[PDB]
């Protein structure tokens, strides 16, 4: 599956897990930023690699990080 | 290739001059039949033999249409 | 003359050109009445092109084996008004352009909006301004010296 | 606007009332540009003591068909 | 003579067999 | 502490004459997913696959191909009208397995039982270059 | 009347009297002088 | 592994079609593979090349096969300037009675194709004489590609593969490539020519039974160790000698003359021995440069690090550089590309100005193919040049090991570079096309004499400069007393100012104002095509758009939507780019020297004078014109020979056209269709009892790109070849 990593320039805005559209991000406690708040990719094995979550991340450079990987049937988008 | 087969067909079966004894040729001898049923028909006896007049138009009235020609080419 | 030309007043082809090119008007020409108007378009236009013949073969120009004029840029003075004469004038008006749209862009930068005056032309400012690009050599070579002309460390 | 623009050629630009009197040998004209570079040549021999831009639109036919004579007309 | 032989054996068998053989390893599994 | 809700089967589902959208063989063989919610009345919803049902007053059980499909659906009975929604993965051996919302807590939510995954405690313009995990099954964003 | 100027000054307006009062120069130039493959003034 | 491919793990697990194509294009890219080691790179790197060097043994040795078999080398060997080379038989069930009857020609019994690529010249001239003589050259190739095989097999085994070290030892590798490779060759190909070439130009057929008792000079080897070597230069071949007879024929094995052979109007034979050996033994002392057991020579490493410019213009110069190409294939690859494209364009360019082979300058349809084939092969090998410095600076560029060195401030400012580079573009392409569109309106409005027809007078200079007379500008070899002319009169400058005047030939051929503004365009082509590969090199590693692309590797789809768009942003799609400009320029190149030689193989090069100076000219009078006899090949009325290039001709416009699709069309449009085409065969009845076993899936992005530019330049070359064989041998002139 493809491969999603968040770096520690993230703000905790929770606009990536937002736009997510297979549930891939999670907004996790943190003490790094003034959210208290980071993001996590737990479940990358339904991540489809649309990349909204990159469109949506006010970081200068991106916090998070679609790396496009081995496809699958769910990265794929297939529903046959 | 509406347009294409508009114009081929107009040239070659209908279009042309008439004699005074009733004799028409027309503008190509009727060669639809034989060549348009064929893509090296359509690319000789079409583009290739009717594109002179715009390839020869410099010096004439006719030079604007081989300018734009090329630039729609372009 | 230069790389086995000849001059275009000694050059046969460029005579034979100018008589075919007249000859072909006058074939024109039979076909309409002496007083009409055509008639009198196809006179100036020949006229037009004995001026055009005349001018080029006077001014010195070179011609080829097709009669046409072949112009020498490699900076052979009988030849400077071929290239490098219209080019210093092309280079003093380029330079004009592009003297005066940067010191339109320097006035407006620090405008509360920048791009208000870009797609909104400042006129007043504009005129005030278009003619410094007359001494462009002069304003840009001194900023040239005093470090006004580059960005410093870009 | 454009139509004002196409009946106004045909009324001060144009050979229609020579394409009146001869169909089928004049060619139809709306057009005539100004001798600046060279471009006089595009006004070609239409006929009728007339130097244009032969038209393709078909304004003489619909002009004829609707009884239009004279250019005070159009 | 040998052209009525080797042609139909490149254009025609060889291309078949070729065909079959890539098909069988390439959707084997293990 | 949270516990997952357990699929229950003879659920309703929405009133729709159906379309040709629906399951394919890949829910024979592969895997296909079950969308929940509760609902007020029955209403009119527009279907992620084709064109309108009507979803039943009380609990509803939708069954989709895909898992983005029960995302989106799911996302409008949030949006449009105001309806909370589960749903799961189905394997064709009839296990279930809950996939959102994980925590019972949506996503966008912070919720403190979460963990750390795939989080890079550096600049993203701080991964090394790639030679140098040259001939290593690794990645300079892995790390 | 001043955002009848302001309208004036807009991109597209002002390149086209720019352009417009350049295109009737240049006629006029090659029109006075036509043709001129060189700088005949030396 | 798994399954196909066992290479990736990941393209094993892919459960759509996708897996096939993949596993197909990274076949040869080793260092993707899984499990992939520097020992299994450079080994796996050794056994291909050896694999390569036994398909081009198999090859020619192929072609010797069929010239020898089916061929009509024997006949044409009686008759060069009256027999039309065979290349092969034809043998398609598919033909009609006329399309035998049309084919055969040559002088054969069946159909047969007319061979184009000019070894029925070459063969000739270097000694081959009868068909056993080819069908011993064939068996020792096949021969050759048998042992190359083996050598390939040999290595890949415990014990014969080399370790990294060895194939990190250059300093070795370039005395033996330089003397062995490079000299000896040379040195054996000049011996080749005394021997047998040279002898066998004289009427002497000199073969390995008979070598050992003819002498190649009357006073043989003797003068070789005195220092009296110009005794091999007395007796040349009179200017009236006959190629494979006696008349006229001299005795000397190594002479200067400079010209041409007048009959054959090719290269002296003894120039072309002399020259093999002269520089041969110059690359043989060149091969003791750097150093390896013996205690002498140069350290490669050393003179890189001396190379640095004190007050540090060039910051630390070459330091690193050594480790940084010794450790990157792509570097080494990317410079042996560029080397070797220069050279191909190099040979293009004097192969058809200096034929060496004998009667080959007559064969007009053979001189045509020939170039164009070898432009085009550069123009590839120059984008690959590039492609693969992209793929140094992603895979293999360290920039701490090239801190403030040459190759890391070529990154430093990489906007500058680019920029300037993009202005050279903009000026050459601006200007050019505006002189070409200013006398297009011209000769519209029937005014010729208002052109703009600039003299390239600079060249002009320089072909006076060799001694050409046409433009008269009495400057060295051109002016009676510039030492240039007065030290060569004596030795090449008779044959080499007796060719360069020679009306006939294309030895810096006549100049004018069309060639200027073609010239222009090559510029243009040139440095657009520069523009596009550098800019992608540089920008390989990262943009101000995407700052970490090289984490995202060499080729990727995009990085999505976001930030404006970022379609075509890798370093592979401005390879993918650069070809189009590459093929363009190619295609210029080539319009260039075909129309210039097809107007003077006519003896009408006033055409070309005339005509080039404005594009109606070329689409008229070049492309138009020359179609007629092609476009003919298979009309309502019949066909003849020239029909297999009129089918040829649609089929390059409709790979081309093709290729359209795959290049504007994009993805998602064929993964919805493709859904909706899965559920079509799922409900069809009794198709459905048959399972397709990979999902069927729409090509990727990326995928697309490549197979719509494969079709747009297979396209390219077919339709190009096409009408270039079928409008010059329909003529044969
Ligand atoms: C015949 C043989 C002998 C010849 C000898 C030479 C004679 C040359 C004479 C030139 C002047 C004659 C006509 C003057 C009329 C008054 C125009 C004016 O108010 O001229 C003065 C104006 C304004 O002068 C200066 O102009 C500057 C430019 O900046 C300004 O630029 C704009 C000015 O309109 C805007 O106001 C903008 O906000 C501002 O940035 C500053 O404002 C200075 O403070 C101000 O003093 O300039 C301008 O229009 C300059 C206009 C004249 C340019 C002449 C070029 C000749 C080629
Ligand atoms: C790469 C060199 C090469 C090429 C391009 C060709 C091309 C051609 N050959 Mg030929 N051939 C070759 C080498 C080659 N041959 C060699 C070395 C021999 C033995 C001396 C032959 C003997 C031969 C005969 C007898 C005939 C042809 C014929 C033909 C033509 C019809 C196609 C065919 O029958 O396939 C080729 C058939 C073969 C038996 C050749 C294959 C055997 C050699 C050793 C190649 C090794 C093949 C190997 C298994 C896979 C190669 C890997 C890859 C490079 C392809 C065709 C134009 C036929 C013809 O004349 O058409 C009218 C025909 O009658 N060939
Ligand atoms: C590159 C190799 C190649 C070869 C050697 C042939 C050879 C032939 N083709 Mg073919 N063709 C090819 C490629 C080739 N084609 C390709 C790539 C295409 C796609 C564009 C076509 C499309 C094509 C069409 C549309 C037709 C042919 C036809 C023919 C036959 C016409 C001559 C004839 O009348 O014989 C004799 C004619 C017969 C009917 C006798 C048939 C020969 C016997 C039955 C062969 C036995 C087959 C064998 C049992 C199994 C073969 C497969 C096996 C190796 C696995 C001929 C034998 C014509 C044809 O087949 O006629 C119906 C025809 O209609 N071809
Ligand atoms: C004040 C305007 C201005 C100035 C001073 C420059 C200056 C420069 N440009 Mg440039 N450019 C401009 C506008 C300008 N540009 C515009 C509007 C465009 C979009 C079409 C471009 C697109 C462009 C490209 C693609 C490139 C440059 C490049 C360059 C540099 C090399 C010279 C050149 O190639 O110019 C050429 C000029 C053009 C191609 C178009 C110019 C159009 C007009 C003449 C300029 C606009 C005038 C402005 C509207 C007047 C405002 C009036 C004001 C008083 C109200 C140079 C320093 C090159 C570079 O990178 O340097 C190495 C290069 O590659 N420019
Ligand atoms: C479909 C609309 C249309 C089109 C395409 C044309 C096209 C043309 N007209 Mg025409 N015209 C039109 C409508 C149109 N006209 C109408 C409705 C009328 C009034 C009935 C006229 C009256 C007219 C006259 C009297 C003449 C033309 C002429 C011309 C030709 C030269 C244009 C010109 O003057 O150069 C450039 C134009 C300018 C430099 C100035 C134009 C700007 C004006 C003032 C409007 C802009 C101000 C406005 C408030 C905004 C040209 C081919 C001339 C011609 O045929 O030459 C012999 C000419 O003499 N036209
Ligand atoms: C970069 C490309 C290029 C270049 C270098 C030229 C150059 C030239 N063109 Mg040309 N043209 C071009 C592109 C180009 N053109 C294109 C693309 C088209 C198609 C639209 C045309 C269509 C065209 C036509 C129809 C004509 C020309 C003509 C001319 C010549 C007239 C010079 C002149 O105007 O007198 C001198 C003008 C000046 C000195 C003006 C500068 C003075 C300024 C405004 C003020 C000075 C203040 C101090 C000239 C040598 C004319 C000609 O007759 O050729 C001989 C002509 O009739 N061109
Ligand atoms: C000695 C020269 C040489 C060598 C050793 C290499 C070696 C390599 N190249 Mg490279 N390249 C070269 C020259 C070379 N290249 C040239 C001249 C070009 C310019 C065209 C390129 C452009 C290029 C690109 C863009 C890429 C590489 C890549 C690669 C690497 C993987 C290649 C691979 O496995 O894909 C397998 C290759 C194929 C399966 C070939 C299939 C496509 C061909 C062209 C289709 C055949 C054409 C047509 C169908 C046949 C004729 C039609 C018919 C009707 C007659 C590899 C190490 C790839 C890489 O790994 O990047 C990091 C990469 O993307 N190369
Ligand atoms: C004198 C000893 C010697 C010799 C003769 C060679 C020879 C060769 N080595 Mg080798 N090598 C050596 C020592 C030697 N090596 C040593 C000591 C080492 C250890 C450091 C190596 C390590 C080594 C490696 C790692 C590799 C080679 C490779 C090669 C082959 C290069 C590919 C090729 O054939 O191009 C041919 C080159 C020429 C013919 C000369 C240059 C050609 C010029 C530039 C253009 C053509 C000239 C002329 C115009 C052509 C006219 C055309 C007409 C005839 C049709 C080649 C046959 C490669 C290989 O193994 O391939 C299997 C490779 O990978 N060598
Ligand atoms: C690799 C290239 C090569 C090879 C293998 C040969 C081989 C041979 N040559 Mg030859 N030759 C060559 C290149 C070559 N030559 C070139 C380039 C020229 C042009 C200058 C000549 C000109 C030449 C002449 C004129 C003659 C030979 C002769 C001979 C034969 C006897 C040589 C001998 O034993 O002398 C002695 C060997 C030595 C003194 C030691 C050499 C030490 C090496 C060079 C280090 C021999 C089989 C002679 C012969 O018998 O005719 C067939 C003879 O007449 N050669
Ligand atoms: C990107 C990159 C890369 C690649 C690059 C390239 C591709 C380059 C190239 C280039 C080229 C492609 C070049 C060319 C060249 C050439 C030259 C430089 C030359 C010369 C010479 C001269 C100077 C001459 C002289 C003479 C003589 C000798 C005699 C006669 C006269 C004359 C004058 C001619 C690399 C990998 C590295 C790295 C990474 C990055
Ligand atoms: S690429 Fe799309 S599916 Fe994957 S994590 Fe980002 S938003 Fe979610
Ligand atoms: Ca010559």
């Amino acid at each position: 599956s493809h491969s999603v990593k968040i770096y520690d320039t993230c703000i905790g805005c929770t606009q990536c897990v937002r736009a997510c559209p297979t549930d891939v991000l999670e907004m996790i406690p943190w003490g790094g930023c003034k959210a208290k708040q980071i993001a996590s990719a737990p479940r990358t094995e339904d991540c489809v690699g649309c990349k909204r979550c990159e469109s949506a991340c006010p970081t200068d450079f991106l916090s998070v990080r679609v790396y496009l990987w081995h496809e699958t049937t769910r990265s794929m988008g297939l529903a046959y | 290739v509406v347009i294409f087969h508009f114009s081929w067909k107009m040239q070659s079966d209908v279009w042309g001059s008439i004699n005074d004894q009733g004799v028409v040729t027309h503008i190509t001898g009727g060669n639809f039949a034989q060549s348009s049923i064929t893509i090296n028909g359509w690319l000789r006896d079409f583009l290739w033999a009717q594109a002179s007049q715009v390839i020869q138009s410099y010096g004439s009235s006719l030079s604007a249409y081989g300018l734009f020609f090329l630039g729609a080419h372009f | 003359d230069i790389a086995g030309l000849t001059p275009c007043k000694d050059s046969k082809q460029f005579a034979k050109r100018e008589k075919q090119s007249i000859k072909k008007l006058e074939s024109s020409l039979k076909l309409y009445a002496p007083d009409s108007a055509p008639a009198l378009a196809i006179n100036a236009t020949i006229e037009k092109t004995k001026r055009r013949f005349d001018n080029y073969g006077k001014q010195g120009l070179l011609c080829g084996a097709d009669g046409l004029p072949h112009l020498i840029v490699s900076g052979d003075q009988r030849h400077w008004g071929e290239f490098i004469t219209p080019g210093i004038l092309f280079l003093y008006i380029a330079g004009w352009i592009g003297w005066v749209g940067r010191s339109y862009l320097i006035a407006i930068r620090d405008d509360k909006k920048p791009t208000q005056k870009e797609i909104i032309i400042d006129v007043p400012l504009a005129t005030g301004l278009v003619f410094r690009g007359f001494s462009w050599p002069i304003a840009a070579y001194r900023e040239l010296l005093n470090g006004e002309l580059v960005a410093k460390d870009v | 606007l454009w139509l004002s623009g196409m009946y106004f050629h045909g009324a001060r630009f144009s050979n229609y009332e020579a394409w009146l009197n001869d169909p089928t040998h004049i060619r139809p004209s709306a057009q005539v540009v100004w001798p600046i570079v060279g471009q006089e040549i595009l006004n070609g021999d239409v006929g009728g003591g007339f130097r244009g831009i032969q038209i393709t639109s078909g304004f003489f036919q619909i002009w004829r068909a609707s009884g239009i004579t004279s250019e005070l007309q159009l | 003579n040998l052209p009525s032989l080797f042609v139909p054996l490149v254009g025609l068998l060889f291309p078949a067999v070729a065909m079959a053989s890539l098909f069988l390893h390439v959707e084997k599994r293990l | 502490g949270f516990t997952p809700p357990e699929l229950d089967p003879n659920t309703p589902s929405p009133i729709f004459g159906g379309s040709t959208g629906g399951l394919l063989r890949k829910a024979q063989v592969e895997e296909f997913y079950v969308i929940t919610w509760e609902s007020p009345k029955e209403q009119i919803f527009e279907m992620p696959t084709g064109g309108a049902a009507i979803m039943r007053e009380g609990p509803n059980l939708l069954k989709l191909a895909r898992k983005e499909q029960c995302l989106a659906l799911g996302t409008r009975l949030r949006s449009k009208y105001k309806i909370k929604y589960q749903f799961y993965r189905v394997f064709p051996s009839g296990e279930v397995q809950y996939l959102h919302p994980k925590d019972g807590v949506y996503p966008e939510k912070v919720n403190p039982g979460r963990q750390g995954v795939g989080v890079n405690f550096r600049s993203i313009g701080k991964n090394v270059s790639p030679i140098e995990v040259k001939f290593t099954g690794k990645q300079p964003y892995d790390l | 009347m001043r955002d009848l100027k302001t309208y004036l000054s807009v991109a597209p307006v002002a390149s086209t009297l720019w352009f417009a009062a350049l295109a009737g120069l240049l006629i006029e130039i090659n029109r006075f002088f036509p043709d001129a493959l060189t700088f005949p003034f030396f | 592994a798994l399954r196909f491919p066992r290479f990736s793990q990941g393209l094993a697990q892919d459960p759509t079609t996708r897996r096939i194509w993949f596993g197909i294009a990274t076949a040869h890219d080793f260092e993707s593979h899984d499990d992939i080691t520097e020992g299994r790179l450079y080994q796996n790197i050794f056994a291909s090349h050896f694999g390569q060097l036994a398909i081009i043994f198999l090859w020619t040795s192929g072609n010797l096969f069929h010239v020898a078999w089916q061929g009509n080398f024997e006949a044409w060997v009686q008759d060069p300037l009256h027999v039309r080379p065979i290349a092969h038989a034809i043998w398609d069930p598919h033909f009609g009675q006329p399309a035998v009857e049309a084919f055969t020609r040559g002088g054969a019994l069946g159909p047969v194709n007319i061979a184009y690529s000019g070894v029925y010249q070459w063969w000739y001239t270097i000694g081959l004489r009868t068909n056993e003589d080819l069908y011993t050259g064939a068996i020792f190739l096949l021969f050759l590609s048998f042992i190359s095989l083996l050598a390939g097999w040999l290595h890949l085994q415990p014990k014969w593969k080399p370790s990294v070290s060895w194939f990190k030892n250059a300093e070795s590798r370039l005395n033996h490539h330089l003397s062995g490779l490079f000299g000896v060759s040379s040195l054996a190909w000049a011996g080749h020519l005394v021997h047998v070439a040279i002898p066998g130009s004289r009427g002497e057929y000199v073969r390995w039974n008979n070598f050992l008792s003819v002498l190649p000079h009357p006073q043989g080897l003797g003068p070789l160790f005195t220092g009296q070597w110009n005794l091999y230069a007395q007796n040349p071949d009179s200017s009236n000698h006959l190629f494979s007879t006696s008349q006229g024929a001299g005795t000397a094995i190594l002479t200067l003359l400079g010209g041409f052979h007048p009959q054959t109007q090719s290269l002296w034979l003894t120039d072309m021995a002399h020259h093999h050996l002269a520089i041969a033994i110059l690359f043989l002392i060149g091969g003791h440069m750097y150093r390896t057991n013996f205690g002498i020579g140069h350290s490669i490493k050393y003179i890189l690090e001396a190379h640095i410019p004190p007050g540090g213009r060039l910051g630390r110069g070459h330091k690193g550089l050594y480790d940084t190409i010794n450790n990157s294939i792509h570097f080494q690859l990317g410079l042996a590309l560029a080397s070797l494209g220069v050279i191909t364009s190099l040979v293009a360019q004097h192969m058809y100005s200096l034929p060496a082979y004998a009667f080959i300058a007559q064969d007009f349809t053979t001189q045509a193919a020939l170039y164009t084939h070898h432009q085009y092969i550069a123009g590839f090998i120059m984008t690959g040049a590039f492609a693969h410095g992209a793929i140094f600076f992603i895979r293999d560029y360290n920039p701490e090991q090239n801190a403030d060195n040459v190759l890391a401030r070529m990154l430093e400012h990489k906007e500058a570079i680019i920029s300037h580079l993009s202005w050279a573009s903009l000026f050459l392409g601006f200007h050019t096309l505006g002189l070409y569109v200013h006398n297009d309106v011209m000769l519209a409005f029937g005014t010729p004499e208002k052109q703009i027809l600039i003299e390239p007078i600079f060249a002009q200079w320089i072909q006076s400069a060799h001694g050409k007379t046409s433009y008269g500008f009495d400057v060295l070899l051109s002016s009676t007393n510039s030492p240039a002319l007065n030290a060569g009169r004596s030795i090449w400058l008779p044959g080499w100012l007796n060719a360069i005047n020679e009306n006939s030939n294309s030895l810096f051929l006549t100049i004018g104002p069309g060639d200027f503004l073609v010239h222009h365009a090559i510029a243009l082509g040139l440095h657009t095509t520069t523009l596009i590969l550098v800019k992608g090199a540089l920008d390989a590693r990262g943009s101000k758009l995407m700052p970490d692309k090289k984490d995202f590797g060499y080729s990727f789809p995009c990085d999505g939507p976001g930030r404006g768009g970022t379609c075509d942003i890798s370093a592979w799609d401005a390879f993918y780019l650069a070809v189009f400009w590459m093929l363009n320029t190619i295609g210029w190149v080539t319009f260039y020297w075909h129309w210039k030689h097809i107007t003077l193989w006519q003896g009408n090069v006033s055409q070309f004078n005339e005509s080039s100076t404005y594009l109606m000219g070329w689409l008229r009078d070049y492309l138009w014109l020359n179609s007629s006899q092609l476009i003919n090949g298979y009309n309502p009325f019949g066909m003849n020979s020239l029909s297999v290039w009129a089918w040829m001709f649609l089929f390059g416009h409709l790979v081309w056209a093709t290729g359209f699709m795959f290049l504007i069309s994009w993805r998602g449009y064929w993964q919805e269709l493709i859904e909706t085409l899965a559920w079509a065969h799922e409900r069809t009845p009794l198709a459905n009892l048959i399972r397709w076993r990979d999902k069927p899936v729409a090509l990727s992005i990326v995928q697309a790109r490549l197979v719509g530019l494969v079709h747009f330049s297979v396209g390219y070359i077919f339709t190009y070849a096409a009408f270039l064989i079928a409008s010059t041998s329909g003529k044969f002139g």
